RNA sequence: AUUCAUAAUAACUUUUCGAAUCGCAUGGCCUUGUGCUGGCGAUGGUUCAUUCAAAUUUCUGCCCUAUCAACUUUCGAUGGUAGGAUAGUGGCCUACCAUGGUUUCAACGGGUAACGGGGAAUAAGGGUUCGAUUCCGGAGAGGGAGCCUGAGAAACGGCUACCA
RNA sequence: UAUCUGGUUGAUCCUGCCAGUAGUCAUAUGCUUGUCUCAAAGAUUAAGCCAUGCAUGUCUAAGUAUAAGCAAUUUAUACAGUGAAACUGCGAAUGGCUCAUUAAAUCAGUUAUCGUUUAUUUGAUAGUUCCUUUACUACAUGGUAUAACUGUGGUAAUUCUAGA
């Protein structure tokens, strides 16, 4: 917004991961909270780069308030954005969604029967209203 | 033990790989490779946390897997791939190579240079020998072996390795007044120019090696490896030179310059 | 009763515990090696006996109208080349690798032949790989031999050398 | 398994508990230089008993030793650092004779009610609890910080504390709201 | 320091072997074949060019007990020769000699409410207790044994058989 | 932080213990359920027993395909997308747990392998075989079933299997 005062440091460029890595201070006095979406907008508006290029994680608020430190990466396009970051932090951030399937417990029961289960199952299954039937 | 092992824990690994005891409890352990265990950097834990390229495994080995990387000229996508003492590792990003040297308090420092330092490196013999079909060969520190040497190379030699033909450039001898790379035990880091040696026949030779500073220590013969002739070396000293300062004189100098 | 095959070869009617392992009947292995004791019926057939599995050898006069008038048809078709080839019996190069049998299957009304992989043919894939090992193979015979032919002659000439300097000293 | 983490005592109760010397001289202290418990003194007697004992096995050993060089400027760097000591004393006799007494009445604690920004130590100690006090920058809410003359540089008060404006506070604002409805 | 790594010499091999695997680029010439040629990537060697690993092994060091002074064998109980077995050393196991080895400098036997270390608690010093447990090494995965696969297991979230 | 004190006598000086005192990465227990911090945690007795559910499986551009799966095919009259199951390869001998056994046995420091190790190692392959052979004989390069599948059956029955 206004005074805002918003600063990276430590800035490595690494074509490696094809990004800019570094350290993000934000200094927000008197102001009430600045959201994930509101701080990487700003960096995006700032580095002149893309509004989804930037990605920004970590964010410890020193005590009392007023002052924030954080991690900031940013890409040099979404499709690499997307390749390099974690499938988590997309769904966090929105960026990509992974679908809802069951739970620990469960998707390791089904391994432990269809592993104990030999072959396909069709024919097994068969047998079995077979013989229920006679 | 029932079988070879597999892992390795934080506080269990060598300290100049300069783990953290925190933020995990078990440490990137190197597998088979051309340096020993405990004298090698795995590419891993280098790209961590010695350049801070790179902030997580995940990403560390992606990179590996995208071939964005090479060792010695050969791309080696392994996730623990170990690179210990004179290894060259060059980044086709910028092209910046990266020798793993010893630094003077005794851990793996890196020293980025220019693409004719990535091309030479160098190399210390461990044995000379006769292979099958009366051919002689040689045995290095990161087992890269020539094939048919010329007959002056003995043991406790160092050769060059242009890492792209199999033929020695250069190739020094080992008598007195030569500048040496002491690798092992507390001096690990240290170039003192050496100047004679007690052989103990039996084995364990050791050897005395003297400072700029006039500072003679003993080491044993094991551990000494000569890098190049009085004077100019073969490849580019590291920061500090290897002098390993007196303690009053090297606080007060960083008092002074910090 | 109650499940238990029968083994070919050990001549009892009874049932005995056997040690079976991995390519023996009535057994599995799980696991590589894993040896494990299972009940077997034995192989003469008497009152103990629930099915018996038969096969027909010869046939007879009477028919039934399961056995002949019907028939289940092949489901899969010779896979390798080879075995192609020498299915169809036509000759070496009556181009077999391309007029294989072609069976048709369809999911709604669009219709695909979906022909397999056929394995073991000769292919100008398979003929490069043939010629780039053998030129790996003769260019490293090469290089070997001019390395070892520099090799004596490097040393002969430093054999020379020192010859000509022991022979100059101690006059 | 979880690599461990290190813990470490800071106090140390003395031999014999009863003393009618000793716990009256640790009474006086203790109110004179305002402190609540008894286990605060305990440990600075800890730290300065720690730091005689550095000093004495420093002693021990002869002279122009570089270890003992080391060891000696490294603690006088320190303890000038913290400042308890003048800065131009190297004779080394006087930090291995600091006292507790001389030790307390130079931390920070001392230092607000000498300097009289507070009027009491106890009230400088529920300020500092409270939070409407700043050494430097950084908010601080512990009373045993013993600054380094840093927070004597920096010398200011708290953003969002009394005299430091942006906020009314909540009681102030409450009574402004009842004299409001008072007048009308 | 070796009978060392080696090279050769009639023979022994009953035969283990040197892409009868697959992707990716496919641009050059015509003697027309889709011929000649063009580059990389997981599979291999009966070979070494050290490495992650196992195996025994040298020298010293362990608590309390004499209410434990002698201990060690139908044919292992110390050594010599030879063989077998082992990935090889070796009484590791077999055939053939002497009475050989250990011991008051404590053998042997018993106990351990004994896994051994780095180390933990007071510190003037010298010390006295503890270490099951965050790392290393060893043993086990009900007690015993015996085994297949495997480079590597006496493997037990592998198997076989007997036993709370 | 190189410290003592109370207790035998009517009283005194003593060797002497019983106490008092202070710690425990030493426990248990009783009274206090106010707050940043990492978090010790069924070891002592019972290495005693386990009902239950989990803790070892595995893919790439680059081993074999057709659950009778998905749609573009438009480079395939043999495909180079996806490819669940099954075969092959590898792992499962790692890790985690406990301390029962164990007194020169482990273990610690230091050695020896000129007494042996070596999946994937790994640095690279190795112009040596047309064995009744200057012509039984394909090298523009051979043969069969064991699996999933099409159906049949066995018991309450098991990560059971006979089957064509």
């Amino acid at each position: 917004s206004d005074a805002v005062t918003i600063r990276t440091r430590k800035v490595i460029s690494n074509p490696l991961l094809a990004r800019k890595q570094f350290v993000v201070d934000v200094l927000h006095p008197n102001r009430a909270n600045v959201s994930k979406d509101e701080l990487r907008e700003k960096l995006a508006e700032v580095y002149k780069a893309e509004k989804d290029a930037v990605s920004v994680f970590g964010f410890r608020t020193q005590f009392g308030g007023g002052k924030s430190v954080g991690f900031g990466l940013v890409y040099n396009s979404v499709a690499e954005a997307k390749k390099f970051e974690p499938t988590y932090r997309l769904v966090r951030y929105g960026l990509a969604e992974k679908v809802e399937k069951a739970s620990r417990q469960q998707r390791k029961q089904k391994k432990n029967r269809d592993k104990k289960i030999f072959g396909t199952g069709k024919r097994l299954a068969k047998k079995v209203a077979r013989r229920n039937a006679d | 033990a029932r079988g070879p092992k597999k892992h390795l824990k934080r506080l269990a690994a060598p300290h100049h790989w300069l783990l953290d005891k925190l933020s995990g409890c078990y440490a990137p352990r190197p597998s088979a490779g051309p340096h020993k265990l405990r004298e090698s950097l795995p590419l891993i834990v280098f790209l961590r946390n010695r350049l801070k390229y790179a902030l997580n495994g995940r990403e560390v080995k992606a990179i590996l897997m995208q071939r964005h990387v090479k060792v010695d000229g050969k791309v080696r996508t392994d996730t623990t791939y170990p690179a210990g003492f004179m290894d060259v590792i060059t980044l086709d990003a910028t092209n910046e190579n990266f020798r793993l040297v010893y630094d003077v308090k005794g851990r793996f420092a890196v020293h980025r240079i220019t693409d004719e330092e990535a091309s030479y490196k160098l190399g210390k013999v461990k044995k000379v020998q006769l292979g099958k079909k009366g051919v002689p060969y040689v045995v290095t520190h990161d087992g890269r072996t020539i094939r048919y040497p010329d007959p002056n190379i003995k043991v406790n030699d160092t050769v060059k390795i242009d890492l792209a033909s199999g033929k020695i450039t250069d190739f020094i001898k080992f008598d007195a007044g030569k500048l040496v790379y002491v690798t092992g035990g507390r001096n690990l880091g240290r170039i003192g120019t050496i100047v004679h040696k007690e052989r103990h026949d039996g084995g364990f030779d050791l050897v005395h090696i003297k400072d700029s500073l006039d500072n003679t220590f003993v080491t044993r013969l094991n551990n000494v490896f000569v890098i190049g002739e009085q004077g100019k070396p073969y490849i580019s000293l590291p920061k500090g030179k290897g002098i390993k300062l007196s303690i009053a004189e090297e606080r007060d100098r960083r008092r002074a310059q910090q | 009763k109650q499940g238990f095959p029968m083994k070919q070869g050990v001549l009892l009617p009874t049932r005995i515990k056997l040690l079976l392992t991995k390519n023996v009947s009535c057994y599995r292995p799980r696991r590589d090696g894993e040896r494990k004791r299972k009940s077997v019926r034995g192989a003469i057939v008497g009152p103990d006996l629930a099915v018996l599995a038969l096969v027909i050898v010869k046939k007879g006069e009477q028919e039934l109208e399961g056995l002949t008038d019907t028939t289940v048809p092949k489901r899969l078709g010779p896979k390798r080349a080879n075995n192609i080839r020498k299915f169809f019996g036509l000759s070496k190069e009556d181009d077999v690798r391309d007029f294989v049998i072609r069976r048709e299957v369809t999911k709604g009304e669009k219709t695909y032949t979906k022909a397999p992989k056929i394995q073991r043919l000769v292919t100008p894939q398979r003929l490069q790989r043939k010629r780039h090992q053998r030129a790996l193979k003769v260019r490293n015979a090469q290089a070997q031999r001019e390395a070892a032919a520099e090799y004596a002659q490097l040393l002969a000439k430093r054999l020379s050398e020192r010859k000509a300097e022991k022979a100059e000293i101690r006059k | 398994p979880r690599a461990p983490r290190t813990y470490s005592k800071t106090y140390s109760t003395p031999k014999r508990p009863y003393e009618s010397s000793r716990l009256d001289a640790e009474l006086k202290l203790a109110g004179e230089f305002g402190l609540k418990n008894k286990k605060e003194i305990y440990r600075i007697s800890f730290q300065l008993s720690k730091i005689r004992r550095a000093a004495r096995d420093l002693l021990t050993r002869d002279e122009k030793d570089p270890k003992r060089l080391f060891e000696g400027n490294a603690l006088i760097r320190r303890l000038v650092r913290v400042g308890v000591l003048s800065e131009d004393k190297k004779k080394l006799d006087y930090v291995l004779a600091l006292k507790v007494e001389d030790f307390l009445e130079r931390r920070l604690q001392t230092q607000v009610y000498k300097l009289g920004l507070a009027k009491s130590v106890h009230h400088a100690r529920v300020l500092i609890t409270q939070r409407h006090i700043a050494v430097g920058k950084q908010i601080v809410n512990i009373p045993s910080f013993m600054v380094r003359l840093d927070s004597e540089k920096h010398i200011d008060f708290a953003p969002t504390s009394p005299f430091g404006g942006a906020r009314p506070g909540r009681v102030a604002r409450r009574n402004a709201a009842r004299k409001a409805e008072a007048s009308g």
